C-alpha cells in the first residue's frame, strides 16, 4: 500500500520487478533510481504518476467502469449550447 | 589546355563607374583574384549545386551563335543581342542598354590597385549602376585561396565568360558564341586569340549567384570533353548533350557534421568510375621498431625519420618554457654528476673522478643533442654504472690489473658489440618490452630516487645529530670534522621549503589565479623560482653551516700521478696482459646489457603515444651514439654513460604543454639538452655561483622530480586504486572491463615483481637486476595468459591505453 518493489520472475540475467506507489502519492514527473551497496546512484528511467479513479483507496475513485471511461477516458465530448427550449 | 577568363560587371570606388573586371582565370586549374589585387593559389574547381542547376536551366533555353563570322566584341555583341531579341530572350527596348554594358572598358589586375577597388553592381535602365538588393555573399574562393600564364600553349585558343546583373530583365539569359576564326579582342589583355564567348546576363534572383554561374560555365569550358564537343557542335542540342554527360559524371558531396579523410577517400572508386564514364564517349583519353632485413636498415630509417625535423628542432626552443627546463635539468643533471663523481673518486682512488664525469657528460650530451634521434633523453652516470665501476676496480686490484686500461678494452669491445647489434637491427627486440616491464622499471627507479634523497637527508642528520652541547671550535676544512648546531634542522627546513614551493607553483600553473599566461609563465619557472628563494634564504642565514655544491678546481685529471688525459691500451706502468684484452668482452657484455636496457626502456617511456610526441624517436641511432660515445670515452679515461630514466622523464615533463588535464604538445627540440650539457661542462668555471647553492634545496628538487615522475604510470594509479574504493575508481578500460579483484591481482603480481627487484638491488649481486627485469617479459607473455584472459591483458597491459 506504500512504495514497494518485489521480484516476481527472475532468470540468471534479469529481474521482473513489480513496483507499487501509495494511493495518496504526489502526482507528477518521477525519477526512478537504483542504489546498489558499494555503488553510486543509477537512474533507471522516468515515469509520470497520475490520479487513479480505478483504485478503491484513491480520493478520485469512481464506482462505475462506464463512468470511468466516460468521465476520464473519452476524448470525444459534447458541450451543450443554445437555449433551454432549444 | 586552354585559357578561360571570367569577367564580372562591377562598379569601381573612385568614380562609381561600372566596368568589367576579371574575377577568375582557368588553365585547367583555376586561379581567383583577391581584393588585394593579387591572384590566389591555383586549385581544382568546385561548383555549388545551385550554380549547375541554374546553368543547365539557362543553357536549355540558351542562345548559340556557332561559326559566327565576327572578329570584334562590338561585332559579336551586335549579333548576340540581335538573336537575343529574335529568340524573345530580351526585349528590343533592352538592346540599347545591354549593348552599352557589353562594349565597356574591360579592366584587369593591373589596375585594381590603381583604381579604388571594385564593388558588385547591377545594371539599371539608367546608366548609373544599382546597388544589389539581395544579400551579398563573399566569394568562398576568395576567402579560402586569395587571402594571403606560361602554362598557356602557343596554339591554344581562349574563352571569355562575361557575367552581369541587370534589374530590367525578366529572367537570366545565356549566350554562347563560337567564332568562325579565333580573334583577339580588347577584353582580354593576354596575347591569346578568343574562340568562345559565354555571356550570362539577368536579374537578381534567389539561388542564383552570377559569380558561381560564371565559375560553372568556365569550369565546363575548361573540361576537355565538353571543349572538344564545343568545337565540333553544329547545334545547341549537341552542347546540351555534352552538358548532360558533364552533370552525369559529376559527384555531389552532401554536408556532414563529421568530415574525415578516410571517409572522403572512400569515394576514390566513385571518382575514377565517373571520370572513366566521362571519357568513354569523347575521342580524348584521360591524362620505428620494425625489422627490414637490410644491414643498418634501422639506423638509416632512424636518421630519415628525424633528421628532416632539424630546422624545427632549433626554432621550437624559442619559448620561456625551454629556458625554465634548461635551468631545471642543469641542476638535475649536475648534482648527480658531482655526487657520482665524488663516489667514483673515493672508490677508484681518484683514477676516475668528478672532472672526468663532468667533461664526459658535457661532451656526450652535446653530441647526443646534435645527432640523436630523440634529443629529449638526458645522458649521464647512473647507479648500476657506479656498481660496475666498483666491481671492476675490485677485480683489477685483485689480480694486479690496471683499472683504466681494462676500461679502455671494455669500451673497445663495446664499440664492436654496438656495431654488431645495430648492423643486425637488434633494437627490434625492444618491441617485446610491453607496458608491464616499462612501468615496473619506471616505478622502481622513481622509488629508488626518492629513497636515496631521503637517505641523504638522514645521513645529514646522522653527521650532525641534535644534542644538548656542541664543540664550537671545530675545524671547517674540508668538511665538518664533528657535529654542528642547526645544520640538520636547517637542511630539513630548506628541503621542505623548496619542495613545498615547487608543488605550490605547480598547482599555481593549473590554478585559476592571475593572468593565465603570466600564471603559465610563473608556473613554468616554478622550480627555478623555488631554488632561488631557498638559496636566498640560506644566503641570509650566515652563521649556520649547510653543505654546498663543490666543483673541481679546474679541467684537470682527478689524479695527476696515476694517468693522463689519454690512456695507452698496452699499459701505463706495467704491460697489460694479452688474456684480458680478450676477457674484457664479458664485462663489456654486462655493461652493454645495462646501458641497452636503461636507454631503450627510457626511450620507450618518454616516447609513449600518450605523451603526444609527433617528431618520432629512434631506437637504433640513440643506442649506437650512446654506446659508441661511451666506448670512445673509455679510451680517454672517462665514464660510459646511459640515458637515465628520472632525468629524461623530468626533461620531457618540463617541455610538455598542458591543455584545457590532457597533454597537448611537447616542445621537442635539440637546444635544451645542448644547453644543459654546455652548462654542465661550464660548471667548473661557475664555482662562485654554485658554491652558494645548498644541497638541501637540490634534495627538495629531487623529491619533486620523484613524485612528479609517477604521473603517467598506470601501476602507480592501480596501487592507489588498492587504497581507493571501487565506486570511486575512474572510468578507464581496465576498471570498466576488468573485475576489481582481477585488476588488484594484476597489481599484486606487479608489486611482487617490484619487491623482488628491490631485494635484488639490495644484495651485492645488484648487477643482475637487468636480467631479473628481463624475466618480467616471459612473465607477461607466458604466465599471465595462464591466469588472465586476453581481454583482461589487453585492457590492463595496453600499449596506447585502448579498450581492446
Ligand atoms: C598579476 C596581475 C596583477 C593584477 C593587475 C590588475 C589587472 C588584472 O590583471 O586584472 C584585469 C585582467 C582582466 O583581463 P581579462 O579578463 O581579459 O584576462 C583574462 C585572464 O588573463 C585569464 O587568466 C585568462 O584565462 P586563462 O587563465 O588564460 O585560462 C582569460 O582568457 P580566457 O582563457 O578566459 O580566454 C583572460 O581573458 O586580469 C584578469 O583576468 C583578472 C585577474 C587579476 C589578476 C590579479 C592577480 C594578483
Ligand atoms: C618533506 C621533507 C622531509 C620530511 C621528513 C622528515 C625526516 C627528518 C629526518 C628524521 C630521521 C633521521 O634522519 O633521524 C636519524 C638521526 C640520526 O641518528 P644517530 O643516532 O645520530 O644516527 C646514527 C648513525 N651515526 C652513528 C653515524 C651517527 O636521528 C637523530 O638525530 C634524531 C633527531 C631526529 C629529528 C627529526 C626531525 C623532525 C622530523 C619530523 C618532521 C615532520
Ligand atoms: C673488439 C676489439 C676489442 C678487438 C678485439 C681484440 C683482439 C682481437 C686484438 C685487437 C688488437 C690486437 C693486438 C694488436 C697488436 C699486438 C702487438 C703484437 O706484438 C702482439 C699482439 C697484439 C697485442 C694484438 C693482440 C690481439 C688484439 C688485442
Ligand atoms: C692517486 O694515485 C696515487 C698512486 O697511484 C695514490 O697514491 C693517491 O692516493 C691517489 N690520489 C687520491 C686522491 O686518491
Amino acid at each position: 500500500k506504500w512504495w514497494s518493489a518485489v521480484v516476481e520472475e527472475r532468470d540468471a540475467q534479469s529481474w521482473t520487478i513489480s513496483v507499487t506507489t501509495p494511493a495518496d502519492a504526489v502526482i507528477g514527473h518521477y525519477s526512478l533510481l537504483l542504489q546498489v551497496s558499494g555503488r553510486k546512484q543509477l537512474l533507471l528511467g522516468q515515469f509520470t504518476l497520475l490520479f487513479n479513479p480505478w483504485n478503491r483507496e484513491d480520493a478520485v475513485f469512481l464506482k462505475n467502469e462506464a463512468q470511468r471511461m466516460e468521465y476520464l477516458l473519452n476524448q470525444n465530448g459534447l458541450i451543450y449550447l443554445g437555449t433551454a427550449d432549444c | 589546355k586552354v585559357y578561360v577568363e571570367l569577367q564580372e560587371l562591377v562598379m569601381d570606388e573612385k568614380n562609381q563607374e561600372l566596368r568589367w573586371m576579371e574575377a577568375a582565370r582557368w588553365v585547367q586549374l583555376e586561379e581567383n583574384l583577391g581584393e588585394n589585387g593579387a591572384w590566389g593559389r591555383p586549385h581544382l574547381s568546385h561548383l555549388t549545386f545551385w550554380s549547375l542547376l541554374e546553368l543547365r536551366r539557362v543553357f536549355t533555353k540558351g542562345t548559340v551563335l556557332l561559326d559566327l563570322q565576327e572578329t570584334s566584341l562590338a561585332g559579336v555583341a551586335n549579333q548576340l543581342l540581335d538573336r537575343f531579341i529574335f529568340e524573345d530572350q530580351i526585349r528590343p527596348q533592352d538592346r540599347e542598354e545591354l549593348l552599352r554594358a557589353l562594349l565597356l572598358k574591360h579592366s584587369h589586375a593591373g589596375e585594381l590597385e590603381a583604381l579604388g577597388g571594385v564593388k558588385p553592381a547591377v545594371l539599371t535602365r539608367s546608366g548609373d549602376p544599382s546597388q544589389p538588393l539581395l544579400p551579398q555573399h563573399s566569394s568562398l574562393e576568395t576567402q579560402l585561396f586569395c587571402e594571403q600564364l606560361e602554362k598557356i600553349p602557343p596554339d591554344s585558343e581562349a574563352t571569355l565568360v562575361l557575367v552581369g546583373r541587370a534589374d530590367f530583365l525578366e529572367q537570366p539569359v545565356l549566350g554562347f558564341v563560337r567564332l568562325q576564326e579565333a580573334a583577339e579582342l580588347e577584353a582580354v589583355e593576354l596575347p591569346v586569340p578568343i574562340r568562345f564567348l559565354f555571356v550570362l546576363l539577368g536579374p537578381e534572383a534567389p539561388h542564383i549567384d552570377y559569380t558561381q554561374l560564371g565559375r560553372a560555365a568556365a569550369t565546363l569550358m575548361s573540361e576537355r570533353v565538353f571543349r572538344i564537343d564545343a568545337y565540333m557542335a553544329q547545334s545547341r542540342g549537341e552542347l546540351l548533350h555534352s552538358l548532360e554527360g558533364f552533370l552525369d559524371c559529376s559527384l555531389v558531396l552532401p554536408p556532414t557534421d563529421a568530415p574525415s579523410e578516410q571517409a572522403l577517400l572512400s569515394l576514390v572508386p566513385v571518382q575514377r568510375e565517373l571520370l572513366r564514364r566521362r571519357y568513354q564517349s569523347s575521342p580524348a583519353k584521360p591524362d620505428p621498431l620494425q625489422q627490414t632485413g637490410q644491414l643498418f636498415g634501422g639506423l638509416v630509417r632512424d636518421i630519415r625519420r628525424r633528421y628532416p625535423y632539424y630546422l624545427s628542432d632549433i626554432t621550437d626552443a624559442f619559448s620561456p618554457q625551454v629556458l625554465a627546463a634548461v635551468i631545471f635539468i642543469y641542476f638535475a643533471a649536475l648534482s648527480p654528476a658531482i655526487t657520482f663523481g665524488g663516489l667514483l673518486g673515493e672508490k677508484t682512488r681518484n683514477q676516475m673522478g668528478v672532472s672526468e664525469l663532468l667533461i664526459s657528460t658535457a661532451v656526450q650530451g652535446i653530441l647526443f643533442a646534435l645527432l640523436g634521434a630523440q634529443p629529449l633523453l638526458v645522458v649521464g652516470f647512473s647507479g648500476p654504472l657506479l656498481v660496475f665501476e666498483e666491481a671492476f676496480f675490485s677485480f683489477c686490484e685483485t689480480n694486479g690489473l690496471e683499472y683504466i686500461v681494462g676500461r679502455v678494452w671494455i669500451g673497445f669491445w663495446l664499440i664492436l658489440l654496438v656495431v654488431l647489434v645495430v648492423a643486425f637491427e637488434g633494437s627490434f627486440l625492444v618491441r617485446f618490452i610491453s607496458r608491464y616491464t616499462q612501468e615496473i622499471f619506471s616505478f622502481l627507479i622513481s622509488l629508488i630516487f626518492i629513497y636515496e634523497t631521503f637517505s641523504k637527508l638522514i645521513k645529514i642528520f646522522q653527521d650532525h645529530p641534535l644534542q644538548k652541547t656542541y664543540n664550537y671550535n671545530v675545524l671547517m676544512v674540508p668538511k665538518p670534522q664533528g657535529p654542528l648546531p642547526n645544520t640538520a634542522l636547517l637542511s630539513l627546513v630548506l628541503m621542505a621549503g623548496t619542495f613545498f614551493f615547487a608543488m605550490m607553483l605547480r598547482k599555481f600553473k593549473n590554478s585559476s589565479y592571475f593572468p593565465g599566461k603570466l600564471r603559465r609563465v610563473i608556473g613554468d619557472f616554478g622550480v627555478p623560482i623555488s631554488i632561488l628563494i631557498m638559496v636566498l634564504v640560506d644566503f641570509f642565514i650566515q652563521d649556520t653551516y649547510t653543505q654546498k655544491l663543490s666543483v673541481p678546481d679546474g679541467f684537470k685529471v682527478s689524479n695527476s700521478s696515476a694517468r693522463g688525459w689519454v690512456i695507452h691500451p698496452l699499459g701505463l706502468r706495467s704491460e697489460f696482459p694479452i688474456w684480458m684484452m680478450f676477457a674484457s668482452a664479458l664485462p663489456a657484455l654486462l655493461v652493454f646489457i645495462l646501458i641497452f636496457l636503461e636507454s631503450q626502456i627510457t626511450t620507450l617511456i618518454v616516447s609513449k603515444p600518450e605523451r603526444k610526441m609527433v617528431k618520432g624517436s629512434g631506437f637504433h641511432l640513440d643506442l649506437l651514439l650512446v654506446v659508441g660515445m661511451g666506448g670512445v670515452a673509455a679510451l680517454f679515461g672517462m665514464p660510459w654513460l646511459s640515458a637515465t630514466t628520472v632525468r629524461s622523464v623530468t626533461h620531457a615533463n618540463a617541455l610538455t604543454v598542458m591543455g584545457k588535464a590532457q597533454i597537448q604538445e611537447v616542445k621537442e627540440q635539440r637546444i635544451s639538452g645542448l644547453l644543459v650539457a654546455v652548462l654542465v661542462g661550464l660548471s667548473i668555471l661557475m664555482e662562485p655561483i654554485l658554491s652558494r647553492i645548498p644541497l638541501a634545496v637540490l634534495f627538495g628538487i629531487f623529491l619533486y622530480m620523484g613524485v612528479t615522475s609517477l604521473s603517467g604510470i598506470q601501476l602507480f594509479d592501480r596501487i592507489l586504486l588498492l587504497f581507493k574504493p571501487p565506486k570511486y575508481h575512474p572510468d578507464v578500460p581496465y576498471v570498466k572491463r576488468v573485475k576489481t579483484w582481477r585488476m588488484h591481482l594484476f597489481t599484486g603480481i606487479q608489486i611482487i615483481c617490484l619487491a623482488v627487484l628491490w631485494v635484488v638491488k639490495s644484495t651485492p649481486a645488484s648487477l643482475a637486476l637487468p636480467f631479473v627485469l628481463i624475466l618480467t617479459v616471459p612473465l607477461r607473455r607466458v604466465l599471465l595468459p595462464l591466469i588472465f584472459r586476453n581481454v583482461e591483458l589487453q585492457c590492463l597491459d595496453a600499449d596506447d591505453a585502448k579498450a581492446t
